[PDB]
């Protein structure tokens, strides 16, 4: 009798849920702060750091917003090993789909294969679901800049402006109150800064604990642009003049 | 959980107490074994006992029969101590590695190489909840293509090492005492030996290690000795009239 | 905690005793053999004013010349009389003739019982919880016959199904008749019904169908014959 | 061979001082003899320093484009890095020979700049060309490949000139082109050349015969 | 043991199947049926199980082959499968060497088939033991049982209250020997009768006899042969 | 014990299989089964008393002796359907061995065969082990006697004359009184029926002859298999039976 | 059949990967330094007893040139892990002519750890990994733990008061440091964790620089070293 | 007659020449694609 | 591969897995269809967080082909694979037959692929209960109705998710046979803002005819909230 040891992840409970879900999620909101929010130049994705020490190589690491493509790139809330397995999938499913179309993968195509990933998961055999929530922002022509969360259930919705992660409620409170409908980038810079502050719990920012990102489309192609410490420091030098 | 002491996984001291009962159950057949290895030489001793279990020593047994020590090929030998069945299964397996890794590269393997695959082997039954761990530990001998004499030595945890000289038995602390007390006093002489003496040295040696281990008289038809050496390098028994000349130079000086 | 699988002490399947459980409810069907055919009747559990009478069907055609009722879990049901349906039209392809009914019973049986893997491929995991009523007319004549989840296939003279099945057994052992005709099949399956069910019997509540002898062609009877029953039948008493 | 001659086609590449080159025909032909179009062409860029020269049977060049675009852009993802011209190389010939038995009917060339990192950043010319099955030839002055290989050797043999401008070998590998074309049936119907040079990229199209 | 008795695989303290002893308690429930032989013919006798007034008798003995036959006692759908495999057994050996196939082997293959079914986690016991009548240069009776083992007999009897049955089969088994017949129909009536209890009897209609012989094929005994001998045993039981 | 005997791929605190101790048990329980290594050949008896009180079973129908390749001995203690599988993939490793070199299996390599065989179903937690013990042995002019016991946990051991099942010690104990390599094959059945007799306590001069299985492999018997004739076993029946009444 | 081992409790971890975490901790001391022009790795291999070839343990592995690899954890792990290592870098090597990059590695390898940590019917690997490496792209140390995650180092420590360890060093580690100086750092972090007296024969180094290939030091060079 | 024997045994009667014509046309397509080279003649008398 | 029995029989007889299917679709939002003369009206209830979340992106009203459409509640993630599905057998349907799968046929499949994931090893059953609007193949409307456990039913109105009973009786007070298209959509919303908010941002109508589903329009929609509003104020 090897059932005795099974746990039977993929069960209903009595109230019709799934403990393991539940217990992802958890996971998630412990997890540390991801924001995003579109402006009218493109999508901007902040991340705070988990400080660990300060031997880490701060210097081109980027561990919280990753790129999936020319034209979509996502932040991550959750378990960082589930993270990097479903991110790697991701970018699989967008080139497999070039391969296949000769253009590139619409960002809500791309968002429904992972989700539909996570829901297999969630509901076949007797493996553990993925504890990772994904803000997932990026361009297409169809239908513009768009940003989806996605969380592990694989269910998924379409947002002008999130926060997934811990206190996530102050910062959605923030982007409620403060994010309109058409922004500058700099403006929405500054207002993920904002919030990264309030959901951090600071008054002043600091650039070595913050990670930000913006995805634009100029020119006719679409560009990513993770800031480093000097650029974030100046955006930060600005937000304090602004408050 | 409340299996974690039944499969394979971590205690929430990080220990897997699965291996340890491993150890115990290899620990409990009340069966010792000594290598030893010279400077073109490396023998290894053990009991022809019967090892603990359910079943007893019965007159009517071929105690010819009874051995722990077996050869992996013509040129590499082991003595294996744990479950019969278990010592069985792991003797086959090495047999076919050695087996396929001649066939695969066109030369013979050594002692070294055959038991990390050997452990490669095991580490599989400590990671898999699904597979029983096998009660094995086990001694392999054998001699280089540099013409070195290797000893290594494997355990059920998947951890193998060479050894200047090892022992599988109940208590390995006193017995790794006495070891080193022997190995001290062959490298304290200082003449240059030939092949010959050498070979003698080394198996008085193992001989003289067991007993003292042991700490009872041994005779020559309830201990098995097995040697590899430059001279000739099939793994081979020594025969119970040659023990027995040993045993009594042994007790005579 | 048990395997589906798992013997009790007593020799039974913990499973298929539950399976048991499961079929006593459901709409009541009754079933009588005569020499002349076979008639199934049934009664329609019409949940509510909005549903769509035809799309609820308690007693199906397994074959041309098979009827069946089921009781039980409507979907289990569904499905084991698409896997007859399949069975037998495919009989009919490699036989050019039509099946007996004992044959159809014992595939179904066959299907009821495929969880336990007794030879090995299997696809379902659990018993179905469905009780049938089949009938049917074949060279040796009308029959009809019941299947449990347990997969045990019996024959009758007369049977029932469903919630009412104690109530309406009496009933058809105490007024059953051998060589009775199918008049008397139809007056007796209809006041049985009407002993038993809760609203007052009328021609929308109950559906009744026939295989004969003669024609030995499934026949669904509609309003005209069931009203036409219905006041052949005999005051309640 | 027939089956290259069902469509034709040619690719040259040419390195010069500080600058490559890479020129093919575009043409796309029908039994052999047929032009169905004038504007079908051969070379495709893999990112700013790798360029892919592809002749032979349209539909497995298409094929192939893909492959080594998916595979590009997948590796480039991971890595966050620009893919090196000399990984590039070896990956087309593991792929194509991956394919040995039931090859791609395309013979390739690569054409680009191999970066060398001290500050200031150096960077070399490289060209390379293949057979069906990723045998490779690594060259430093030209590369040719197609059913007009015969005429672009010669050509390259007498006209090649080493360590030339951006225009003079422009304009070598220009006439190298329609010369060796201007002798092929089954190739031509203009020629496509682009000048690589590490700061920007010149694309040319040349007025050539179309009969 | 509740802590044993969960899968199949486990033994008891005891070194006990706890689930394949459960799996042969499925037998004991079952309707009786005996089988004797003389030195010519196995006589095979049931009882077929009647559900209500109104539902038939349910088979009790089964055709394998022209000279085998079964009777079960246990789950009917085990019995279906166990005789299917059986049937196609006879007929592939008929097909393949055109003979009858041998009947000791035919067992042999029912009894590792039952066996392979004890072994793994993901089955179980087949919750039926068959009784094999046939005929090969002799009569031959066989039980097989869940666990995998079979077993040779003179005169066998399993079901439901059969101890009747087996005191009676002991008291007259050295007639059997030498019997015609006719007084071995008789015998195993008179012994599935002492199963019965008294407040039951046996009609032809919840009665299945069946003969298979030297020259006699396996054959179910007629309704009005049937009789004949059921009036017989009537008659000399009134005596 | 204490949730640690559940399973066989899972060791107690005390490096134990609890599983497998059951199953000796189990065994040890079970009918009896002998073989004694004798001057001429090797003689093998099976005493089923279990089944002293099944009067309707049919005459010796039930052995539990088989033969490998006409000149090997098979016997077995534990359950008949376990016994039959290891029967069956001896005879297997058997037709294999002589299909790749076409001589017989060496005894010994069966052996250690059929020792694997067993032992792979002690290793994972979805099989059930195999609940008997083994006896194979052969005898032939130049080799003497050969007499291999393989318990169900895969450990395969020589002998010159073993008991498995059911008062196995005391068969022991009165074999263990002669030395049998001395003494011929037709003289020791009447002192293994002399054993029989005092030790099964089921077994009586009344059920000896259709209660016990004689096998053996001989120089009279041509050194292949061959079941002793009844011709060869009553006289010595009555002798031991006339013996042991007189004491 | 196959069920994950590794389940969400209530408050959403992962105690599997937890108690794997807790034997790492247990295990022994291993740390990594990058320096200016190169990066070391360094491990306190112990000898249970005289009898023991100091030789034979293996604690510090070459993957390949340039990239090598010291772990903390259980040497069953390692050695597969390694193996698998090797095969996944002479697999990129077949595929591209050059040889595989440091974070490239290490990415294969984490997914392969992290593979461990929801498939069924296994346990998660016991042990951290500590691969340094040279490339195009510079010197990289990179830390792999049993979850399946890597972090990129400047230098760090893991296994056995790790803490204690990683504030020693990075109270005197600063980035400009020579190799020398990242050598004498790593002996002294070893030698403040060992409790009593620390010699060739208790520690192990590797070193990957100057672009030269992947080096373990032997006892004469460590013995030198030990000299100050 | 193998197939004949088990539809006897199976649906317990023994099937006229209609049906043993359908499934001898069963089993001589089965074989479409390398066909039993046998050309028959099945001879029979039906129910009337 | 993993193949455990997770729907199993309790010893009542019951699948306590599709009862527990059947409260995540209670759990889930309300649905609505009422079908017509020869068109359909199909309301579903709308949950956004205002000014921040996209209301286009969630979609609980789609289309399975030229000519079938479908509503649903429970789990979202479960509802958007079984429509895959459902959409990827409407195509093979139309491959298979050369026309276009009928809505009794498509309603008929997703009840069988639900009982079948209640029915094999290794699998859960799906949270999920849909309505699907279409026409059959003689040209004629149809509502059909899917549960977890996979029983179908066809109905002339019909109401699925929380408070569906109170939907479902106020439907049975106030349907009538053949209505106009104004006049069903007046009914499905008053239906279901007898359980939801009344809102126009809490809504999504869509009316389905032969030739396509047509979503109603924002005005309209707040015109009808208003005239329901102003009827309950003069009530009350």
């Amino acid at each position: 009798m090897a059932r005795r040891y099974d746990s039977r992840t993929t069960t209903f409970s009595p109230e019709g849920r799934l403990y393991q879900v539940e217990y992802a999620l958890e996971a998630i909101n412990n997890a540390s702060i991801t924001i995003g929010l579109i402006t009218k130049d493109g999508v901007i994705l902040g991340a705070d750091k988990v400080f660990i020490s300060k031997l880490i190589d701060k210097a081109n690491n980027y561990e919280k917003i990753y790129k999936i493509d020319k034209h979509i790139f996502c932040g991550v809330a959750g378990l960082n090993a589930d993270a990097n397995i479903l991110i790697n999938q991701s970018r699989l499913y967008a080139q497999r789909y070039l391969y296949n179309y000769n253009e590139v993968q619409p960002v809500s195509q791309l968002v429904v294969q992972i989700c539909d990933i996570k829901q297999s998961y969630t509901q076949y055999g007797g493996l553990r679901p993925y504890g990772v929530s994904f803000l997932i922002g990026g361009y297409d022509t169809k239908d513009g800049y768009q940003l989806y969360h996605t969380d592990p259930s694989g269910n998924y919705s379409g947002w002008f402006a999130t926060a997934i992660g811990t206190n996530n409620l102050t910062a959605s409170s923030v982007l409620k109150q403060e994010w309109k409908n058409d922004m500058t980038l700099e403006e929405g810079l500054l207002l993920a800064l904002k919030t990264l502050a309030k959901s951090t719990d600071t008054e002043i920012p600091k650039s070595e604990k913050i990670e930000l990102a913006y995805l634009t489309n100029k020119d006719g192609e679409v560009y990513q642009k993770y800031l480093t410490e000097k650029e974030i420091e100046e955006l930060i030098k600005l937000y304090t003049q602004k408050y | 959980s409340m299996y974690d002491r039944h499969l394979t996984i971590f205690s929430p001291d990080g220990n897997l107490y699965q291996i340890e009962y491993a150890i115990k159950a290899v620990k409990n057949t009340n069966i010792t074994s000594v290598g030893v290895k010279g400077e073109n030489c490396a023998v290894i001793i053990s009991q022809k006992k019967m090892a603990t279990q359910y079943i007893s020593q019965d007159k009517l047994l071929d105690y010819n029969n009874i051995t722990n020590i077996y050869n992996i090929t013509d040129e590499i030998g082991c003595s294996m101590v744990g479950m019969p069945g278990d010592c069985l299964s792991m003797v086959y397996k090495a047999r076919s590695e050695a087996s396929e890794f001649l066939y695969s590269n066109g030369y013979n393997v050594n002692a070294e190489t055959l038991c990390r695959n050997i452990c490669d082997k095991i580490q599989v039954y400590t990671q898999h909840a699904y597979m029983r761990l096998h009660a094995c530990s086990g001694m392999i001998i054998g001699i280089d293509e540099n013409n070195k004499p290797e000893l290594f030595k494997f355990d059920p945890s998947g951890f193998c090492a060479g050894y200047r000289a090892c022992v599988i038995g109940n208590k390995e602390q006193e017995s790794i005492s006495v070891l080193e007390r022997l190995l001290e006093k062959r490298k304290k002489k200082i003449q240059q030996e030939t092949i010959d003496e050498d070979i003698r040295n080394t198996t008085i040696l193992a001989i003289e290690a067991l007993q003292t281990i042991l700490a009872f008289d041994l005779k020559a038809s309830e201990i098995e000795v097995a040697i590899v050496s430059t001279k000739n390098r099939n793994f081979t028994q020594i025969s119970e009239k040659e023990i027995d000349n040993y045993l009594t130079y042994i007790a005579e000086r | 905690d048990r395997g589906v699988n798992t013997f009790s002490p007593e020799g039974r399947l913990f499973q298929v005793e539950y399976a048991l459980g499961a079929i006593k409810l459901g709409s009541t069907a009754v079933g009588i053999c005569v020499n002349d055919g076979v008639i199934l009747a049934s009664e329609r559990r019409i949940s509510s004013t909005l549903i769509e009478k035809d799309s609820v069907e308690k007693l199906l055609s397994i074959d041309d010349h098979i009827g069946c009722a089921m009781s039980g879990l409507m979907a289990d049901a569904r499905t084991l009389i698409d896997y007859a349906r399949v069975e037998c039209n495919h009989y009919k392809f490699i036989y050019n003739e039509n099946i007996n009914i004992k044959s159809c019973v014992e595939l179904i049986s066959e299907l009821a019982l495929d969880f336990s893997n007794l030879s090995d491929k299997k696809i379902m995991s659990r018993p179905f919880g469905v009780a049938l009523l089949i009938g049917g007319v074949d060279k040796n004549g009308p029959c009809l016959w019941y299947t449990e989840p347990s997969g045990t296939n019996t024959r009758f003279s007369a049977a029932s199904i469903g919630s009412a099945q104690e109530g309406a057994e009496l009933l058809l052992q105490e007024n059953y008749k051998k060589d009775m005709t199918f008049e008397q099949a139809e007056i007796l399956a209809l006041t049985v019904l009407r002993q038993v069910m809760e609203d007052k019997l009328s021609t929308s509540n109950v559906e009744i169908c026939a295989i004969k002898k003669s024609d030995q062609t499934f026949y669904k009877y509609n309003t005209d014959d069931i009203s036409r029953i219905i006041d052949v039948l005999p005051s309640p008493v | 061979g027939s089956i290259y001659n069902y469509n034709g086609g040619c690719v040259l590449g040419m390195s010069g001082s500080n600058c490559v080159a890479i020129a093919c025909d575009l043409r796309l032909g029908a039994n052999t003899f047929t032009t169905v179009s004038t504007k079908f062409s051969k070379i495709f860029k893999m990112n700013n320093n790798v360029y892919v020269g592809l002749s032979g049977l349209a539909t497995d060049i298409q094929t192939l484009y893909e492959i080594l675009r998916y595979r590009v852009n997948l590796y480039e993802v991971r890595q966050d890095a620009e893919m090196d011209v000399e990984c590039f190389a070896n990956m087309l010939s593991s792929i194509l020979y991956s394919n040995r038995f039931s090859p791609y009917f395309v013979n390739p060339i690569v054409v680009g700049f191999k970066l060398k990192h001290y500050k200031k950043v150096n960077y070399e010319p490289y060209l390379t060309a293949y057979d069906l099955i990723g045998a490779k030839c690594e060259t430093r002055d030209f590369v040719v490949n197609g059913v007009t290989s015969e005429q672009l050797f010669g050509m390259c043999e007498s006209l090649y000139v080493k360590d030339q401008d951006e225009n003079g070998l422009f304009e070598t590998i220009s006439q190298c082109l329609l010369s060796a074309l201007d002798r092929d049936c089954i190739s031509g119907w203009g020629a496509e050349v682009l000048v690589l040079t590490p700061e920007k990229i010149i694309k040319k199209k040349l007025k050539a015969r179309m009969d | 043991r509740n802590l044993y008795d969960t899968d199949n695989i486990i033994y008891s303290p005891e070194g006990r199947l706890y689930q394949v002893e459960y799996a042969s308690e499925a037998i004991k429930q079952g309707t009786c049926a005996v089988a004797i032989k003389s030195k010519d013919y196995v006589v095979v006798s049931g009882l077929k199980k009647c559900i209500s007034k109104l539902s038939f008798p349910q088979e009790k003995i089964f055709k394998i082959d022209d000279y085998i036959g079964i009777s079960m006692s246990g789950i009917t759908s085990d019995a279906k499968v166990l005789t299917k495999f059986m049937q196609n057994e006879c007929l592939s050996h008929k097909f393949l060497y055109n003979e009858n196939i041998n009947i000791e082997s035919l067992v042999r293959s029912v009894a590792d088939k039952y066996q392979k079914n004890t072994q793994k986690s993901s089955k179980r016991a087949f919750g039926v033991g068959l009784m094999i009548a046939a005929y090969h240069n002799e009569p031959c009776i066989f039980e097989t049982r869940p666990n995998g083992s079979y077993f040779e007999y003179d005169a066998l009897s399993f079901g439901a209250r059969s101890h009747a049955s087996k005191t009676y089969l002991e008291k007259n088994l050295h007639l059997f020997e030498e019997c015609s017949l006719e007084e071995l129909i008789l015998h195993c009536l008179k012994a599935l009768k002492c199963s019965l209890s008294s407040e039951s009897e046996l009609t032809i209609s919840n009665t299945a006899l069946a003969v298979v012989g030297k020259n006699h094929p396996w054959q179910e005994i007629s309704s009005l042969q049937l009789e004949e001998y059921l009036s017989k045993v009537k008659m000399d039981a009134e005596q | 014990s204490a949730g640690y005997d559940l399973s066989v791929s899972t060791f107690s605190p005390d490096g134990r299989l609890y599983q497998v101790e059951y199953i000796y048990k189990s065994i040890n329980n079970n009918n009896t089964a002998l073989c004694l290594e004798c001057k001429d050949g090797i003689i093998c008896c099976c005493i089923n008393s279990n089944m002293d009180k099944n009067k309707m079973i049919k005459k010796n129908s039930y052995n539990r002796i088989y033969h490998v390749n006409n000149n090997i001995i098979i016997t077995y203690s534990g359950f008949d359907g376990d016994a039959r599988n290891i029967i069956d993939r001896a005879r297997s490793e058997a037709n294999t061995y002589y299909y790749n070199f076409h001589t017989n299996i060496p005894l010994h390599i069966l052996v250690n065969r059929i020792s694997l065989y067993i032992h792979a179903y002690t290793l994972y937690w979805h099989m059930r082990p195999f609940a008997a013990s083994i006896i194979i042995s052969s005898f032939n002019e130049k080799d003497k006697g050969d007499i291999y016991c393989i318990e169900p946990n895969g450990a395969c051991y020589k002998y010159s004359g073993i008991v498995i099942g059911k008062n196995k010690e005391m068969f022991k104990t009165e074999i263990e009184k002669k030395d049998y390599k001395d003494i011929n094959v037709r003289d020791a059945i009447e002192d293994i029926y002399k054993f029989i007799l005092t030790s099964d306590d089921h077994m009586n001069k009344n059920n000896l002859q259709n209660l016990v299985n004689f096998s053996w492999i001989c120089k009279e018997s041509s050194y292949e298999f061959q079941n002793i004739h009844e011709e060869i076993l009553t006289p010595a029946l009555n002798k031991a039976v006339e013996y042991i009444e007189k004491l | 059949y196959s069920f994950s081992l590794t389940t969400f409790s209530p408050t959403g971890k992962l105690v599997q990967i937890e108690y794997a975490l807790n034997r790492v901790s247990s295990s022994s001391p291993a740390l990594g330094i990058r320096a200016k022009n190169g990066v070391i790795i360094a491990t306190e291999k112990k000898s249970p007893n005289e009898l023991i070839e100091e030789n034979s343990i293996f604690k510090i592995q070459q993957i390949s040139e340039h990239i090598g690899i010291v772990y903390a954890g259980m040497p069953g792990d390692f050695r597969v892990l390694l193996k698998r290592a090797r095969k996944e870098a002479i697999r990129y090597s077949l595929q591209y002519g050059s040889e595989i990059l440091v974070k490239e590695l290490v990415k294969i390898i984490a997914s392969i750890v992290q593979e461990f940590t929801q498939t069924g019917g296994v346990r998660p690997f016991g042990l951290s990994l500590l691969i340094c490496g040279v490339d195009v792209y510079g010197y990289h140390l990179y830390q792999i733990d049993p979850s399946g995650c890597y972090f990129n180092w400047m230098a760090t420590c893991v296994g056995k008061d790790y803490q204690n360890n990683m504030s020693f060093l990075e109270k005197r580690y600063n980035k400009d440091i020579e190799i020398e100086d990242a050598i004498h750092t790593a002996i002294l972090t070893l030698k403040e964790s060992y409790e009593g007296v620390l010699n060739e024969k208790n520690i192990e180094i590797g070193v990957a620089y100057d672009n030269k290939p992947f080096k373990i030091l032997t006892q004469n060079e460590i013995k030198d070293y030990l000299i100050e | 007659q193998k197939k004949i024997q088990l539809f006897v045994l199976e649906h317990s009667h023994y099937p006229d020449i209609h049906v043993i014509d359908r499934l001898l046309c069963v089993i001589l397509y089965s074989r479409r694609f390398f066909p039993y080279y046998a050309f028959n003649i099945l001879a029979g008398v039906d129910e009337n | 591969s993993y193949d455990r029995a997770i729907t199993v029989f309790s010893p009542d007889g019951h699948l306590l897995q599709v009862e527990h299917a059947l409260e995540a679709v209670k759990k889930g939002g309300c649905a609505v269809a009422i079908k017509s003369s020869n068109f359909a009206v199909l309301a579903v209830e709308k949950k956004n967080i205002p000014k921040l979340q996209n209301p286009k992106t969630t979609e609980k009203l789609i289309k399975l082909d030229e000519h079938n459409c479908l509503a649903f509640a429970g789990l979202n993630a479960d509802a958007r694979v079984l429509v895959n599905k459902t959409r990827l057998e409407c195509q093979r349907y139309y491959l298979n037959m050369d026309e276009p799968a009928p809505v009794d046929y498509i309603a008929k499949y997703v009840a069988k692929v639900q009982q079948k994931f209640t029915h094999r090893g290794g699998v859960r059953p799906f949270g999920i209960a849909t309505l699907i609007a279409g026409f059959k193949n003689n040209k004629e409307i149809c509502i059909y109705q899917t549960e977890p456990s996979g029983i179908y039913a066809a109905w002339k109105a019909q109401a699925i998710g929380k408070n569906a009973k109170i939907v479902q009786e106020f439907l049975e007070k106030n349907y009538q046979e053949n209505m106009e298209q104004k006049d069903c959509i007046f009914l499905a919303l008053k239906a279901i803002f007898e359980v939801v908010e009344l809102s126009s941002k809490n809504v999504e109508v869509a009316l389905l005819t032969e030739k396509d589903l047509t979503f109603i329009e924002e005005q309209e929609i707040n015109s009808m909230v208003e005239l329901i509003d102003q009827e309950r104020t003069k009530n009350n």
